[PDB]
RNA sequence: ACGAGACUCUGGCAUGCUAACUAGUUACGCGACCGGUCGGCGUAACUUCUUAGAGGGACAAGUGGCGUU
């Protein structure tokens, strides 16, 4: 019977989420960034909400929390989206292309090119699996 | 002379009044050694005794605990001797001597000193008693 | 809007009078 | 540069180096705060048994201590606590003397001057009033000192007339003098707030930040801004140090310092073994405590475990 | 109710109870905002008040439970701290400049 | 009726109408070939090692 | 060191199975100069489960609601227990209970079957844990089912408990109770 | 949005009450006896019990296991 209630979380969430710098393990920490920007007016509260957040930290280290949203995080996922590799994934030196494919791209006016490369295809022609 | 540890349990009203002699602690006008329950004594004689004599000869302490009950001054001496050993040695011998003499009186007791608030607890409306209530319903 | 003939038919929508009031209504 | 090596493990303490202003004391006796709800001590014996042994429990107090300070004779000194008592610790007995009430509001420490005369700490509970040992206010500093919250106000033991700065959580930092009694300029347009920070004694350089771990050093001699450099992560600590020009910032697993010949990271130079008080978070560090001649360095962590820098070469 | 939605209130409900028509008597209430029914913050924080009405067919009963706002004699204004409730002051968040240099004076 | 230093690597919950029997599956120490589940009422936590006294009879159902 | 005088010692208790350590607590700090001390283990999370063998003796005796008004009549008992056993054998009480009640008690005890039953029992490998706990239970019912209401001088009757307990001797009830009990264990076998 | 929780009162927890003639008491003036009848003027420091009388914090600066971790 420890489940926390949602204005618990809420306000750890919206705690974490908005002054990160500030917080770090503790809860008179907590209790500041309360009682200057959000005021809590309890104590059973107060010790909650230091608890929630001692384990949203405790979360938070391991990866980002679903519910929460840090510049930190953000930072360096925005850095891993605008990641460009050195050699394109796409600009393969040889393709490997099956016959029908090939005659295909014969019929674009593409068949000429030199970097296709015609590939035996399947020997049988069985691909669905069995009914049952 | 002022260590200001005291020694309370249970609701007893006690005093530790401190000022250099032998430690005695006077129940009922019976001393330590010679004790009112007259059941419990070698509970309490054991861990002093053994070691030494004169080992409570450093500061005297009036220890005029008004406790009634067997369970209320039987371990109260004794958490006044723990306690009143433990501070004299903390503030006027050393922090080495500190260190052991607390190893051995945790050794004697590892964690059982203070308590959460409880005692009896009230009656309701309805019934005789805290959890009881009248005729029953089979 | 009248609210006296609301009020009577929100008492009692199957009254004696349900029907007067409802009909009063429309219109 | 230097090559160092750790001797010694640490094993008796659960205190940190939460906030020591700079003072020159003997390297035997040293003293500090912890969030124990008690007051440690730094006695040395260079020995494995004990790393540090503290050398009397100043009892009488029943809330954490956030500044306590022993003056270089051991019957001058200053604290704090979280409600904000002011007493009077004795180091002979580690008994309490004395009571006042010292900090209006929990501040990171007491200010400090050239003259140490002016006794007032950072409150925000705007409701300024003047502190004094002999308990009578001359006059009251109420005004063109502490516009905004006050973070910390740094020793000034320079060989000129004395200049001092108060530093704050609100972007600002102020210079004072006793002979100018007047508000020169005001700074503002950090990105983030403020934590904590140093100053220079001499009023030349001013280091701020926080919010990020990067020290803008402003320039008081006009009141204009002279530049920013990149120091550690988000801390409480980002100390220019008076006696070393180097940078030195706890980030991540490792104390970083930056020396004056690239500004870079050179040298490590650790030999300490992992912790499960390790295992989570990387250790930060809240303040530093340098020796008076040069030599010692007293760093604390998150990690429970204080770390030192020591010339001994054994 | 349009009144006291006017007066500032976050919340108000009342009741009228006994005969309005006919011979049975109705208990019709409206109730509009917040209103809290529990807790130790009903006696600070709700109003309330039973008043009777005589009438031809008998008495009716009338009443009336108001919520106050957080801060004495009806919002002011934050004052000394006597925090009561939960509350989420969101202030002025710092603005940068956009120029690269720095002000001039 | 086997005596040995049974290593329980398997203990799952308790079940039944009053509670205290716990399904203790009971594997031998190095043998790695036969385990046994069995109720018994009483705390045997995750990782003891039990005292073999009896290798059959396996908790009974139905 | 401390021990008992200058005439017993309590430093003769090795059984070396290395399964008491799981729950029969005495890994690290768990010990004690004092055989009771207030525990306030109610209070806490379930941390009660690391109970010694001396308290279950102190704590599961009573009759009913009979004894309580006083825990100074508990430590009485444990104190006269120490030395009214350590006068029926000469040497450490509890060493010698335990060598007495492990020889019997309970080889397979009351369990049930399955997720409901009460027309039968099953023959459950007893735990060490339990089946020491249960086994000072029995002796401890079965001290206050012969010493009380007992028809002889009651300053023997530890020892007929001990030989109820242990030898077997037709005498007392809840052994032949426990008979019953071994002859479902048997005949799960 | 109401209810639940939070909330309020209540319970074997405090070495600060710059705290008390009802409760003992550092240095006075009582005093056989191996610094006390200064609680028998009244200690201006008190405080330990009493005043549950007023201001406080400490389930996560925790560990192991189960659980989608």
């Amino acid at each position: 019977g420890r489940v926390r209630t949602k204005t618990v979380k809420k306000a750890a969430r919206v705690i974490i989420e908005k002054y990160y710098t500030r917080l770090g393990n503790d809860f008179h920490t907590n209790k500041r960034v309360c009682e200057e920007i959000a005021i809590i007016p309890s104590k059973k509260l107060r010790n909650k909400i230091a608890g929630y957040v001692t384990h949203l930290m405790k979360r938070i280290q391991r990866g980002p929390v679903r519910g929460i949203s840090i510049k930190l995080q953000e930072e360096e996922r925005e850095r891993r989206d605008n990641y460009v590799p050195e050699v394109s994934a796409l600009d393969q030196e040889i393709i490997e292309v099956d016959p029908d494919t090939k005659e295909m791209l014969k019929l674009l006016d593409f068949g000429s090119l030199s970097n296709l490369q015609v590939t035996q295809p399947t020997v049988g022609m069985n691909f669905k699996t069995p009914r049952g | 002379q002022s260590v200001q540890v005291f020694g309370r349990k249970k609701t007893a009203t006690a005093v530790a009044h401190c000022k250099r002699g032998n430690g005695l602690i006077k129940v009922n006008g019976r001393p330590l050694e010679m004790i009112e329950p007259r059941t419990l004594q070698y509970k309490l004689l054991e861990p002093v005794l053994l070691l030494g004599k004169e080992r409570f000869a450093g500061v005297d302490i009036r220890v005029r605990v008004k406790g009634g009950g067997h369970v209320a001054q039987i371990y109260a001496i004794r958490q006044s001797i723990s306690k009143a050993l433990v501070a004299y040695y903390q503030k006027y011998v050393d922090e080495a001597s500190k260190k052991e003499i607390k190893d051995i009186l945790i050794q004697y007791d590892r964690t059982l000193l203070v308590a959460d608030p409880r005692r009896c607890e009230s009656k309701k409306f309805g019934g005789p008693g805290a959890r009881a209530r009248y005729q029953k319903s089979y | 809007f009248p609210y006296e003939v609301s009020d009577a038919l929100q008492d009692d929508p199957k009254g004696k009078y349900s029907k007067k009031l409802l009909n009063k209504l429309v219109g | 540069t230097e090559q160092m090596t750790l001797r010694g493990t640490l094993k008796g303490h659960n205190g940190w180096v939460t906030q020591i202003a700079t003072t020159p004391q003997f390297p035997d006796m040293i003293l500090s705060a912890s969030r124990d709800k008690t007051i440690i001590m730094w006695k040395l014996t260079r020995d494995e048994t004990n790393y540090g042994i503290p050398q009397r429990a100043l009892r009488g107090h029943s809330h954490f201590v956030s500044d306590v300070v022993i003056s270089s004779d051991g019957q001058f000194a200053l604290s704090g606590s979280w409600d904000g008592t002011l007493r009077l610790w004795d180091l002979t007995t580690g008994t309490t003397t004395r009571r006042f009430v010292g900090h209006t509001k929990d501040v990171l420490s007491v200010a400090f001057s050239s003259d140490n005369r002016q006794i007032v700490s950072g409150s925000r509970d705007k409701t300024i009033k003047l502190w004094n040992t002999l308990g009578v206010c001359k006059y009251t500093v109420q005004d063109e000192s502490h516009s905004e919250w006050v973070s910390c106000v740094r020793f000034s033991p320079n060989s000129s007339n004395p200049i001092i700065v108060s530093c704050g959580w609100d972007k600002l930092v102020k210079v004072w003098n006793l002979a100018n009694c007047k508000l020169k300029t005001n700074h503002i347009g950090h990105t983030g707030y403020l934590n904590t920070v140093t100053v220079s004694p001499d009023g030349s350089l001013c280091a701020s930040g926080g919010k990020d771990g990067q020290a803008m050093l402003w320039d008081l001699n006009e009141g204009k801004h002279l530049y920013t450099l990149d120091g550690g992560d988000i801390i409480n600590a980002l100390c220019f140090s008076p006696n070393r020009y180097w940078l030195c910032a706890a980030t991540g697993p490792s104390i970083k310092i930056w020396d004056l010949e690239g500004k870079i990271i050179v040298d490590e130079l650790k030999q300490e073994v992992i912790s499960t008080s390790s295992k989570a978070e990387p250790p930060q560090c809240t303040s530093l405590a340098w020796s008076a001649d040069g030599q010692t360095l007293f760093a604390g962590y998150t990690d429970n475990l204080v770390r030192v820098w020591q010339v001994t070469i054994g | 109710l349009r009144f006291i939605m006017e007066s500032g209130a976050k919340g108000c409900e009342v009741v009228v109870s006994g005969k309005l028509r006919g011979q049975r008597a109705k208990s019709m209430k409206f109730v509009d905002g917040l209103m809290i029914h529990s807790g130790d913050p009903v006696n600070y924080y709700v109003d309330t008040a039973v008043r009777h009405v005589l009438l031809r067919q008998g008495v009716l009963g009338i009443k009336v439970k108001i919520m106050l706002p957080w801060d004495p004699t009806g919002k002011i204004g934050p004052k000394k701290p006597l925090p009561d409730h939960v509350s989420i002051v969101e202030p002025k968040d710092e603005i940068l400049p956009t120029t690269p240099i720095s002000e001039q004076k | 009726q086997p005596i040995k230093l049974a290593r329980v690597t398997k203990v799952l919950g308790r079940t039944g109408s009053q509670g205290q029997c716990t399904q203790v599956r009971v594997e031998f120490m190095d043998d790695t070939s036969r385990s046994i589940i069995r109720n018994v009422k009483g705390p045997v936590r995750e990782g003891d090692v039990l005292t073999l006294l009896e290798s059959e009879r396996e908790a009974r159902r139905l | 060191d401390i021990k008992l005088f200058g005439k017993w010692s309590t430093d003769d208790v090795q059984i070396n199975d290395i399964s008491l350590q799981d729950y029969i607590a005495v890994k690290e700090k768990y010990a004690k100069y004092l055989p009771h001390s207030a525990g306030r283990y109610a209070a806490k999370r379930f941390r009660k489960a690391q109970c010694p063998i001396v308290e279950r003796l102190t704590n599961s005796m009573m009759m009913h609601g009979r004894n309580n008004g006083k825990k100074l009549m508990t430590v009485r008992i444990v104190k006269h227990a120490f030395e009214i056993i350590h006068l029926l054998t000469g040497e450490n009480p509890l060493q010698v209970l335990v060598n007495a009640i492990i020889n019997s008690g309970p080889r397979e005890d009351s369990t049930r079957i399955g997720r409901a039953g009460t027309v039968r029992r099953q023959a459950v490998d007893v735990s060490p844990l339990r089946r020491v706990n249960q086994a000072i239970w029995l002796l401890c019912t079965g001290a206050r089912e012969a010493a009380f209401r007992n028809i002889k001088t009651i300053a023997e009757c530890l020892a007929d408990e001990l030989i109820n307990a242990a030898k077997g001797s037709s005498n007392s009830y809840a052994i032949k109770k426990k008979d019953e009990l071994e002859r479902v264990a048997k005949s799960n076998r």
